[PDB]
């Protein structure tokens, strides 16, 4: 503490880089997320504070479409996730004209975590205050889903949550048996989650944004049609 | 004051930036183990893995910078991924330039010139993670050789690195004094022995990821199972 | 400008003369044309003199900086890397057509390299304006594995015949031969064309040449 | 840019009530060269514009991936707008013209072919940065040829029916063929309508040859 | 700010801290002798881990120019990269005078990329030049700070202080031979802890021949019989 | 409190200090309000006056023909933000000759305010922004903060107590898609006569409105403009 | 390659006592074929100013695109539309920034200024203009202009008053001069669109002529 | 010179002439125009030798780095579009026909062109050079489809013997590169293996 | 705090609410805005008889129809003022007609703030199509219309005067006469005319100085 969690480029004593370890309390106070990876796609979903009915239907939402086949569902800072989000998208827009075809998802989850590192090592620039899952499939590869801290580095995970509770939505996740369940009842599985995790016990009503991609959609990651969901959204309610 | 707080040289003489980001290198959990042999040289480090949600798969600490030279990395993942990006940048910058493969000992160099331009200065910081490549060379034989958050790039034989890396370093030490060459099976096996002594769990065939590079087969091999497994089996014999 | 070179059993031979011109008209009579590398490689120039000189000693310097560094040999391949990209970069500006050999860990290698960056690995190299009649003194009498004195006999046979064959090239043969643990520069090897002496005494004795003024200034 | 090498031949398309058809032969000319008989000089801007161009394929590549990237980009918002065929053409213009001032022009002569709004659209941009919308247009000698075919059609029909549209296409196309070096009797139509964008494929046009024999 | 910084009034400080940290504990004595120049210094590896024919307490900067150095080794090796690299410029530019000499004053002299543009952090390492390409030897040392000192013989490790007088009262003087590497050893004895051998010390001799480090087959002959 | 002097340092309890700051400014200014309809976009804005012989300031800046904007707060680095959003809009219209819709203008906004908020030195632009637009899926209201997180909005309102305003929309949001542009008009008086103190009021020359439609492009009305917008204002300050 | 090609088209405006009449063709043709019969060469920037641009149809379009944008930019920063004189001088300003690889386009700004009277300014390529009563750009310059002084400034007469034109009269003798020069210049024909400004605003007029 | 690629089932043939050319001189008549870009991609150059060589040189720096932060082989459309690419940007200073083929598990064997101005196109059968302008009737006429290994090795050395014995600007020594999953097999065809079809024109 | 840029913990940043408070130490100044014109009455305040009169000037034109009077540091006075005359003369080069003061304060306070923030206040004033104007600008690049403003140490006694002794149709006679009792209100010495600068706005004349020691027809009624 005092002054060695001053800046980034400043180590702590036992050699600990204390920007990042605030930066992650964003991230921790922020509202929570769910990724699951389905057998043949990945299913995201977030619930989203409407912190006053002020606010249209559901905008500056958590999914966000980083390329054609992959999709990037962030919490955290939200300001910082969608600059982010937009320098994901340039990242796939250039790597798609220099080499063609679509980006690989562990190339783009590594690329980006890079970028982030390179972000947290300096002092001028701080760490980004996100914390982001990047899910996609395709025939080649199945499917894949990388999640990456404000300063960590993209992990392969099978399941995954960050935000407000993730040792909790991660309990039921490991309680769920992935790898053999079609996205579908996946999509009901975590909006199940999401409701188990806390909404308005001490917060207002929440949204509930979910995300598809998988070979049911042919790769082209999009939201979950939602008219058809909210029948997803009622079994998760019971 | 600052003394301690930026990368400048202390009152007493020392530069206490690069000895707090040595100890971020032990921060993390983590341990690894280098031996070089009479014909090849290995590496070992557990794969801690919290819950199975993660992809075992991609995990791993230790990667391939080219087709010859295998790095594994101890400390801080993004600081060591970025070293691994800039290494594998390096290797092919030099493979460009220079039509020959990159010696190890050179990469090596060229990495821990880089984290001396970091150590030097003071708008940039140390990256705290310490990487112990190897590789196979020509009129050389296996060479391994560790990089450091200072600059210092030294180490052969038998080197470690990590949490842990005293203990480990002192039975590599004893091991090495017993004047006997590894072949391509007393290395890998005295590798894990040593891992297995720091952090005694008997090892079940599916914590640890081990590279190998031998001389009549080049090339960084990351082991399989079945392989760890049968090594495991004959060491436990 | 003629210069040639050619792999043996054991190494790389490299021939040159030595006929630096100016135009039509002979400037130098003894101008170098096999520069050094390293103590394991050199390299034959030819075309423009100066920009050939300014890229070896370039090269050379900087592989010497490398080996250095590395404290290893140097790689032929290297250096021809090296050459390719330096003269790639200017697009053939740099006239300097030039012929590297060298000795490795990995053996002997002998390259040529072109003013516009193309470089290709051959047994044997010719370069220069009478590159032609070495090349055909090669094509014609060329032996894969042959051994040190006839690889520097044939050379100098290539070059003798580029000198008698081409006007712009020649007044002496300069040769390198070297191999696995042997670097032996050899200087005018054989000169096969000497300069007649001069009958009489054609010499301007003291008193001659009238002076308006002089001025001595002598030193310590 | 400067000089092409591999350059592709006339392109032309027509709009008819709630819709567009263009139509490319798929020869890529490698000057006097019918070197790549296999290629496709129509790309689907998105689902509800097309594009087809003539002139230098490689650069026709360069803007099919920048124009295919862009598309995209403006699709991963989900804003719900889109690239109307209109701003399409306008942007098309405005980067032949920014290429022409910096003296890098791109030798393609393009055709943008749209139907959005209920009402069909047809761009027309070349090299130098001239562009209009006409309901009938054609490039290179497509223009010399095909046109006045088209402009004949239109003076007395000026709107058309999509199948008696297409057959004119076709019509034209076999015109094109009959008298034109750079021709190729191999081509690609592509149609679009409120459902979308249709490419037949590979489509050819029969050959007559009864005055062969009015030789003699 | 960016350079060589922090002098107070009639101070310097930061340089005063990096030759606090160059006093390090290598000695690498160095002795100017009539026929040349002869730089030693102690590899004292931790443990037997480490390797004696991987890395090098002295580097050739160029033909007969050797280099020895002491703490803050990965300051060293960027300097002697420096070094190596203006020394070869100086070469290229004034083409084939085969400079060692008549260049180590001035390579000397260009060692002010060295420290006086410091870097932010100066460096912490003072290296002792050698070269004879002169008809004459020449010893200069480098500090973190400073410039060309022009030694005869010095010391610059923990005992540097009585590594010098040692140098003095042993009568390093003008007579000497070449092998004056004897005393250099006996001079490296005193400030050594151990039985020193061939792969525990490191040393390179600059004659009027060239530079060359010396293999451990003579550095452990000339051990021999000490 | 250290962990609050600068914008790129982070606070230990999570969020950073200087951005919460930054929303103060546009807590300290003039209130305004902004409403969606089923067809038009109105914006109210509170033209707050230094003396009475010095004018209203400047309030509900133009932007281009279907978006128009209302400042609230530091006006120094405002007049600059709508510069940026002229320019971008212009932009679109160069390039391709249509109207920049209103989602990708505030998308671009958030991101260009988004780098000052990590880049040191650099102040967080500390403006409340009210956008209206008509794209082509009818009219719509935006609030960017300083924090450079953008929101929709089917009726926000920004400025000193404008939490007051802020209630009565959400009381009479319900109604607000079938409403006449003159009853939306006077729902937005309504919210922001709610916000002054019981002794203001409503004035032609204090106030100003902004309307942007399907058939009617944006347009700033003030006091002769808005007396038949003030008319039938049901006073209950 | 050159980045230059002529593509045709006619331009005319008239300064009249209260009104300014801007007539164009609408042909768009290079070389010897015919792009289109509807490229209209007139374009309304605001409600009291109507530009002609004749010549590189490219370098029209660009040109036009840039000033409606300059013309949103100074209403931005000054709260009220651009005068006739200004976005003549502004169009000046442009021509020349760019005098080292200009425009090749013909401008003629027909418009109403403060006063409330016919303004027609007159332009080259690069940057000149003056202030004119009447002026014709385009390839039909040459044929069409003497007409027009001829008759509207009765140069070579004598014995004739000097009525100042009526909006009538003045649109005849456009149609007029337009319909004689279609035939003579190929670039000239196959529509025209007239523009008349006056306080009411721009009111246009199409009319077909002849076909080939 | 001629450079020529086929497509077969579950692998690709490669063929190409040994002779470059500088005005009527030959430079070299055993040039190795068969370039490994990567371990299952291969490179064929025509044109500007150094500008080839430059090229192939950077794409193979820009594939082999690619590769190694994939940890999976390149495709070779990856290695097309890296070409078609570096030569598109510098076209007006770079001039050269390159053709590339290989093997991937991703799709197999493929193979694409990109001559000079930067285009990419995938084929059955790629041709190019100064000799391949000669050889176009035969290599269209006599191409069947889902030809396997040794009837695209054989006609890939015919079409190249043809090219060499018809065009000046061709001769030498015949390289063929058989490239599929088991690996890459490189041969040369010299002297008397060369398929020749002997012209015995009557007196 | 002290940071120029960060913004301060209640309500905004500071370092700008220092440059603001530059007026205070600047001399008072004050302009009406009437149908008749404007009227910009400044104190010179010379501190000794050496120094020329003329040598100390507040109120500089920027054009033939735009004035400026400045309150503050009068070296960042001159800066701000050149880059008005710059701007006012490209912008009518650019056009060919008078730009609107409007504009040119504008264009002002958007140089204001970009370097540490200027610390001065300008009153400009000048003839347009509508009507003639007056416009406040102040330091933190922030400019307001004004009828009858009051600007300098005693900016406050001074504008509290002008709010009770102005109406909204007066003529340049009263407007001079009313600005002049009002300075004689708030200087410590007398209106004489070697220390009392007058620039005055008509619709139909440049703006010139006020009869240059002549305008003592105008203080004498005072």
């Amino acid at each position: 503490g005092t002054g060695y969690d001053l800046s980034a480029s400043t180590f702590s004593p036992d050699g600990r880089v204390f920007q990042v370890e605030y930066a992650m309390k964003a991230v921790e106070n922020s509202s929570t997320a769910i990724g699951i990876r389905c057998k043949d796609g990945v299913v995201f979903g977030v619930e989203k504070l409407v912190l006053s009915k002020l606010y249209e239907e559901g905008s500056n939402k958590r999914l966000f479409n980083v390329d054609r086949h992959v999709g990037m569902a962030v919490a955290g800072l939200l300001a910082d996730a969608r600059s982010l989000a937009d320098i994901a998208r340039e990242e796939a827009s250039n790597f798609r004209s220099n080499f063609g075809y679509n980006i690989p998802l562990k190339h783009l989850a590594d690329r980006v975590a890079m970028y982030v590192h390179a972000y947290t090592l300096y002092s001028a620039v701080r760490p980004f205050g996100c914390s982001f899952m990047l899910g996609s499939y395709s025939v080649n590869d199945g499917a894949q889903l990388y999640m990456i801290d404000p300063s960590g580095v993209s992990y392969g995970y099978w399941g995954c949550a960050i935000g407000k509770a993730r040792q909790a939505a991660k309990t039921e996740i490991e309680k769920l048996q992935m790898k053999e369940m079609t996205c579908r009842d996946i999509v009901k599985e975590v909006a199940k989650i999401i409701y188990i995790v806390h909404d308005e016990v001490k917060d207002k009503a929440f949204e509930l944004e979910l995300s598809w991609v998988g070979e049911l959609t042919n790769g082209r990651h999009e939201i979950v049609p939602k008219d058809i969901r909210e029948e997803a959204e009622k079994y998760a309610k019971e | 004051g600052f003394d301690r707080h930026i990368t400048i040289f202390s009152p007493e003489g020392r530069l206490y930036q690069v000895e707090y980001a040595f100890k971020a290198i032990n921060q993390g959990g983590l341990t690894s183990v280098a031996v070089r042999g009479k014909d090849c040289a290995v590496i070992v480090t557990q794969k801690k893995v919290p819950d199975k949600l993660l992809d075992s798969s991609t995990v791993t600490h230790l990667f391939k910078i080219t087709e010859n030279i295998g790095c594994v990395m101890t400390g801080m993942t993004a600081d060591s991924r970025s070293q691994v990006q800039r290494a594998r940048y390096e290797a092919a910058n030099w493979k460009y330039k220079y039509g020959y493969e990159i010696p190890v000992d050179m990469l090596c160099k060229r990495i821990a010139d880089i984290s001396q331009v970091y150590t030097q200065n003071a708008e940039m910081r140390p990256l705290g993670c310490c990487m112990i490549l190897i590789g196979i060379d020509e009129e050389q034989g296996p060479q391994v050789y560790k990089c450091d958050p200072a600059g210092y790039y030294c180490g052969f034989k038998a080197t470690a690195a990590g949490v842990k890396q005293t203990e480990s370093t002192s039975f590599l030490e004893k091991k090495v004094k017993k004047k006997f060459d590894w072949t391509f099976e007393q290395t890998v096996e005295t590798a894990i022995t040593c891992l297995s002594t720091v952090l005694s769990i008997d090892f079940k065939p599916s914590e640890i990821e081990v590279g190998v590079v031998t001389v009549e087969n080049p090339k960084f091999r990351i082991l399989t199972e079945a392989e760890i497994d049968a090594h495991l089996v004959a060491l436990a014999e | 400008t003629t210069i040639a070179g050619v792999v043996y059993k054991d190494g790389i031979v490299l021939g040159a003369d030595t006929r630096a011109t100016e135009g039509m008209v002979v400037a130098d009579k003894n101008c170098s044309k096999i520069h050094f590398i390293s103590p394991n490689i050199y390299c034959c120039g030819a075309g423009t003199a100066a920009d050939t000189d300014m890229t070896t000693q370039l090269i050379s310097s900087n592989l010497e900086l490398h080996s250095l560094s590395t404290g290893r040999l140097p790689r032929v391949v290297t250096a021809n890397r090296m050459l390719k990209q330096m003269l790639f970069r200017y697009q053939g500006y740099i006239g300097a057509a030039l012929v590297l050999g060298g000795v490795d860990v990995t053996g002997p290698h002998l390259y040529s390299i072109y003013p516009h960056g193309s470089t290709d690995k051959l047994p044997y190299v010719t370069m220069g304006s009478g590159s032609l009649a070495a090349m055909a003194v090669f094509e014609d009498k060329f032996r894969p594995d042959m051994e040190e004195e006839e690889a520097k006999n044939l050379v100098s046979e290539a070059i003798a015949a580029g000198i008698f064959n081409d006007l712009g090239s020649g007044s002496n043969i300069d040769l390198c031969v070297i191999s696995k643990n042997k670097l032996d520069f050899l200087r005018p090897y054989t000169v096969p064309n000497k300069k007649g002496t001069r009958l009489g005494r054609y010499r301007c004795e003291k008193g001659t040449t009238a002076v308006l003024t002089e001025k001595i200034t002598p030193l310590e | 840019t400067q000089n092409p090498m591999v350059t592709g031949t006339s392109v032309l398309g027509v709009k008819f009530e709630g819709g567009v058809v263009i139509a490319a032969d798929m020869l890529g000319s490698y000057g006097s060269l019918a070197r790549f008989r296999n290629i496709s000089r129509i790309m689907r801007v998105n689902n509800s514009t097309m594009l087809g161009a003539s002139g230098d394929y490689a650069d026709f590549q360069y803007l099919k991936q920048v124009l295919g990237q862009m598309v995209i980009d403006e699709e991963l918002l989900g804003d719900g707008h889109s690239y109307s065929p209109r701003a399409i053409h306008s942007w098309l213009t405005r980067a032949m013209y920014s290429r022409r001032s910096k003296m890098n022009p791109l030798w393609n002569t393009m055709v943008i072919g749209g139907y959005a709004d209920g009402e069909s659209f047809l761009g027309y941009v070349d090299m130098l940065g001239v562009a209009y919308e006409a309901p009938s247009l054609a490039t290179g000698y497509g223009a010399y040829l095909a046109q006045p075919l088209l402009r004949e059609v239109l003076e007395k029909q000026p709107v058309l029916s999509q199948t008696e549209a297409r057959d004119l296409v076709e019509r034209c196309m076999r015109v094109l063929y009959y008298r034109d070096a750079r021709s190729y009797n191999r081509f690609q139509i592509a149609t679009v309508t409120e459902k979308g964008v249709e490419i037949e494929g590979p489509l050819s046009t029969e050959t007559n040859w009864d005055i062969a024999h009015m030789i003699s | 700010f960016s350079l060589t910084t922090f002098s107070p009034s009639g101070k310097l400080v930061q340089i005063e801290y990096a030759l606090a940290a160059v006093a390090g504990g290598a000695p690498s004595v160095g002795i100017k002798a009539a026929n040349g120049v002869v730089l030693a210094t102690e590899k004292k590896q931790k443990s037997i881990l480490y390797d004696e024919r991987s890395v090098h307490k002295v580097e050739p900067i160029t033909k007969h120019i050797g280099l020895v150095y002491s703490g803050m080794g990965p300051d060293y090796r960027v300097l002697v990269h420096r070094a190596r690299k203006l020394a070869q410029q100086y070469y290229l530019v004034y083409q084939e005078p085969i400079p060692t000499a008549q260049l180590v004053q001035r390579v000397a002299s260009v060692m002010q990329e060295y420290t006086q543009s410091g870097g932010v952090r100066p460096f912490g390492v003072s290296l002792l030049i050698c070269g004879w390409n002169e008809g004459r030897p020449y010893l200069f040392q480098s500090d973190p700070s400073g410039a060309y000192f022009a030694w005869k013989a010095t010391a610059m490790g923990k005992n540097y202080v009585n590594g010098k007088t040692f140098l003095e009262k042993r009568y390093n003087e003008d007579l000497e031979l070449e092998d004056a590497i004897h005393t250099a050893i006996l001079t490296l004895k005193e400030s050594f802890e151990g039985q020193m051998t061939e792969d525990n010390i490191e040393v390179g001799i600059c004659n009027e021949a060239g530079f060359r480090r010396l293999t451990p087959t003579e550095v452990k002959d000339y051990l021999a019989a000490i | 409190n250290q962990y609050d002097n600068d914008v790129t340092v982070w606070s230990p309890q999570g969020r950073i200090h200087q951005i919460e700051y930054a929303m103060e400014a546009v807590k300290q200014g003039s209130a305004t309000v902004g409403l969606k309809s089923k067809t038009h976009a109105v914006l109210v804005a509170l033209k707050r006056a230094q003396s009475e012989l010095a004018a209203h300031q400047k309030k509900i800046l133009h932007v281009d023909n279907h978006i128009g904007i209302s400042i609230a707060g530091l006006t120094a680095d405002a007049r600059l933000l709508c510069n940026f959003m002229r320019q971008e809009c212009l932009d679109s219209r160069f390039v391709f000759d249509r109207p920049l819709p209103v989602s990708r203008l505030v998308s671009l906004i958030g991101s260009k305010t988004q780098i000052p908020t990590q880049r040191y030195g650099r102040r967080p632009y500390g403006v409340g922004l009210l956008i209206a637009g008509y794209d082509d899926m009818g009219p719509h209201i935006f609030q960017t903060c300083p924090s450079a997180n953008y929101f929709d909005c089917r009726a926000m309102s920004i400025g000193a107590r404008s939490q007051s305003a802020r209630t009565y929309l959400e009381r009479h949001m319900s109604e607000f898609m079938e409403c006449n542009l003159n009853e939306l008009v006077k729902h937005g008086l309504r919210a922001l006569r709610e916000t002054l103190p019981a002794e203001q009021d409503l004035t032609t020359k204090n106030v100003s409105i902004g309307i942007v439609g399907k058939d009617l492009e944006f347009t700033i009305y003030d006091d002769d403009d808005v007396s038949p917008f003030l008319e039938g204002l049901e006073e209950r300050p | 390659f050159s980045p230059y090609v002529f593509n045709g088209g006619t331009i005319l405006a008239i300064a009249g006592e209260d009104f300014a009449i801007v007539a164009s063709d609408t042909r768009l043709s290079e070389g010897f074929s015919i792009h289109t019969r509807d490229s209209p060469k007139c374009y309304k920037l605001t409600d009291k100013t109507v530009i002609g641009c004749s010549g590189f149809h490219g370098d029209c379009l660009t040109l036009t695109k840039i000033i409606e944008a300059r013309l949103k930019m100074y209403k931005h920063s000054n709260n009220k539309a651009m005068t006739t004189g200004a976005i003549a001088a502004m169009l000046s300003t442009i021509l020349y920034s760019r005098r080292f690889f200009p425009y090749y386009v013909y401008n003629i700004i027909g418009g109403l200024d403060e006063e409330g009277k016919g303004a027609v300014y007159s332009f080259d390529p690069v940057g000149s203009y003056q202030r004119d009563s009447f002026k014709a750009g385009g390839s039909a310059s040459a044929m069409l202009q003497p007409l027009l002084d001829n008759q509207v400034g009765f140069k070579n007469m004598q014995n004739v008053e000097h009525v100042p034109l009526s909006l009538d009269r003045a649109m005849r003798l456009v149609k007029d001069v337009f319909i004689s020069a279609a035939e003579r210049d190929v670039y000239t024909g196959d529509a025209l669109r007239i523009c008349i400004v006056t306080k009411e605003g721009i009111r246009e007029e199409t009319v077909s002529l002849r076909k080939d | 010179t001629t450079i020529m690629a086929v497509q077969f089932d579950g692998g690709v043939v490669l063929g190409a002439d040994s002779r470059t050319t500088t005005g009527s001189y030959i430079a070299n008549r055993v040039t190795d125009k068969l370039t490994p870009i990567h371990d299952r991609i291969f490179c064929c150059r025509s044109g500007s030798a150094a500008d080839t060589q430059a090229v192939a040189d950077a794409v193979t720096y820009q594939l082999g780095f690619h590769s190694i932060e994939l940890n999976e082989p390149p495709l070779v459309h990856t290695a097309a579009s890296l070409f078609k690419e570096m030569c598109y940007r510098y076209r007006e200073d770079l001039m050269a026909g390159i053709i590339i083929a290989g093997w991937d598990p991703q799709e197999g064997g493929q193979v694409y062109s990109v001559p000079m101005g930067g285009m990419m196109v995938r084929q059955s059968f790629a041709i190019g050079g100064s000799g391949s302008s000669y050889i176009y009737g035969y290599v269209d006429a006599t191409y069947r489809e889902g030809m396997t290994k040794e009837e695209c090795l054989q006609f890939t050395a015919n079409a190249l013997a043809l090219a060499m014995e018809r065009d000046g600007s061709s001769g030498g020594v015949i390289r063929l590169a058989a490239i599929a999953e088991s690996g890459v097999e490189r041969q040369v065809l010299l002297g008397d293996q060369i398929p020749k079809f002997a012209v015995a024109t009557l007196p | 705090d002290r940071g120029v840029n960060t913004f301060s913990p209640e309500g905004r940043l500071f370092q700008v609410e220092y440059a603001i408070e530059a007026i205070k130490l600047g001399s008072t100044a004050i302009g009406i805005q009437t149908s008749e014109g404007v009227c910009l009455a400044v104190e010179k305040r010379i501190t000794s008889p050496l120094m020329e009169p003329s040598s100390i000037e507040k109120i500089v034109e920027i054009d033939a129809h735009i004035g400026c009077a400045m309150s503050g540091l009068i070296a960042d006075a001159k800066t701000l003022i050149d880059k008005a005359r710059v701007e006012t003369q490209n912008h009518w080069f650019t056009y060919n007609e008078t730009m609107t003061v409007e504009s040119v304060t504008q264009a002002v306070s958007n140089l204001a703030l970009q370097s540490r923030p200027f610390g001065v206040a300008l009153l400009f004033g000048g003839v347009d199509e509508k009507g003639p104007q007056l416009f406040h600008m102040d330091p933190s690049g922030t400019f307001v219309q004004c009828d009858a403003r009051a600007i300098g140490s005693a900016s406050e006694g001074a504008q509290s005067s002008l709010q009770e002794v102005y109406h909204k149709s007066m003529t340049l006679k009263e407007a001079i006469k009313s600005s002049l009792i009002i300075l004689k209100q708030v200087m410590e010495e007398k209106l004489n005319a070697t220390n009392i600068e007058l620039a005055t706005v008509q619709p139909g004349q440049n703006f010139h100085m006020f009869t240059k020691e002549e305008l003592e027809e105008v203080i004498k009624d005072i």
